[PDB]
């Protein structure tokens, strides 16, 4: 589990459920 | 051997305590109570007491590092499932060593238990969430006070017997001694109780896991449903931000430092008492949120959760179950179980509790 | 799953 690549997608994602 | 009498299975098996003295061990009433990949979990009845007792068999002899046997063996307290008898036979696969282990039998648990008053649409009643939730931060206490780690705390593992709402732990198939500068592996808990450290790939973890997966499994019995669910890694991490709000750089350093330079959306935390039910007690939320901590060190202790105004009503000298019956035992703390901090035993043993 | 040997 690369913390770059893990990262990026955690990031995708918060920003999808931010308000 | 195997000779008639139903049929009487008869070994030469080792007692879980004291130095290795074999004896025969006969019984009988085979039935099969689960199965996995890790082996058959089979039930028996032995010839001698009649107890009936739980055979866990497993294949010990693989990549992986197998403790089980070996942190069971030094285990002796009244929330954790007693080893009996361990032997050796040949398993499904042919030319193969399987472990035996010969465990107390216990009918329920806490996932089932659960999982019924989800069903019933119900909630299941405090004084059975502080009992069950009591007597599991006492066997985490005792076995992080050898310096074992189960890492696997999940309902499923929650041993119950509804009678006497005595609760035992089980299942250290993942329990390991965590050596403080050693690495360990990080895919060690199960979906949905994996602490945020592990799920962002930390090596270094600590006993504190656990506190995390029992703060879930406390979510879980005042919630009807897991709190954190999700297939991924990812997917739960973002049910915990969606809970406890964006980790700071401070907190993701105390978990992993790796990702201490990515830039994590801010997102606000939601408080806890709009997480849970409006008639959830609030010292159980207060009690939640000192478990469910970013940062490892600042969740609490298993012997501190023992001693939270949650569980102000077991050590209440009139609290009766609600079929009756006296509570377990619940204040024979010995001083191994109270040596991280001694003088929690001012709080733990109630007054009356002393004679 | 233990920590690999
Ligand atoms: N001593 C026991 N008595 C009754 N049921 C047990 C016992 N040990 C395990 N089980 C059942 O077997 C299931 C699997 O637990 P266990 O065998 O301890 O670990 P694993 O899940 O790795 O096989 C649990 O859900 C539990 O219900
Ligand atoms: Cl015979
Ligand atoms: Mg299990
Ligand atoms: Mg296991």
């Amino acid at each position: 589990v690369e913390p770059q690549k893990f990262a990026e997608e955690l990031i995708h994602r918060l920003e999808a459920v931010q308000r | 051997k195997v000779s008639r009498d139903s049929k009487v299975t008869t070994v030469v098996a080792t007692p879980g305590q004291g130095p290795d003295r074999p004896q025969e061990v006969s019984y009988t009433d085979t039935k099969v109570i689960g199965n996995g990949s890790f082996g058959v979990v089979y039930q028996a009845k032995l010839c001698d007491s009649g107890e009936l007792v739980a055979i866990k068999k497993v294949l010990q002899d693989k990549r992986f590092k197998n403790r089980e046997l070996q942190i069971m063996r030094k285990l002796d307290h009244c929330n954790i499932v007693r080893l009996r008898y361990f032997f050796y036979s040949s398993g499904e696969k042919k030319d193969e060593v399987y472990l035996n282990l010969v465990l107390d039998y216990v009918p329920e648990t806490v996932y089932r238990v659960a999982r019924h008053y989800s069903r019933a649409k119900q909630t299941l009643p405090v004084i059975y969430v502080k009992l069950y939730m009591y007597q599991l931060f006492r066997s985490l206490a005792y076995i992080h006070s050898f310096g074992i780690c189960h890492r696997d705390i999940k309902p499923q593992n929650l041993l119950l017997d509804p009678d006497t709402a005595v609760l035992k732990l089980c299942d250290f198939g993942s329990a390991k001694q965590l050596v403080r500068g050693e690495p360990n592996v990080s895919y060690i808990c199960s979906r949905y109780y994996r602490a945020p450290e592990l799920i962002f790939g930390a090596t270094d973890y600590t006993s504190s896991i656990d506190v995390w997966s029992a703060g879930c499994v406390l979510a879980e019995l005042l919630l009807g449903q897991p709190i954190f669910p999700g297939d991924s890694g990812v997917d739960q991490l973002v049910e915990i931000i969606k809970v406890l709000g964006t980790p700071t750089r401070e907190q993701i350093r105390e978990m992993n430092p790796n990702y201490t330079e990515f830039k994590f959306p801010q997102i606000k935390a939601h408080p806890w008492t709009k997480v849970f039910r409006p008639r959830t007690p609030p010292e159980a939320i207060a009690l939640c949120s000192r478990l469910l901590e970013y940062t490892p060190t600042a969740r609490l202790t298993p012997l501190e959760a023992c001693a939270h105004s949650f569980f102000d009503e077991l050590r209440d000298p009139n609290v009766k179950l609600p079929n009756g019956r006296d509570t377990p035992a619940l204040f024979n703390f010995t001083t191994q179980e109270l040596s991280s901090n001694p003088p929690l035993a001012t709080i733990l043993i109630p007054p009356h509790a002393r004679h | 799953a233990p920590d690999l040997s």
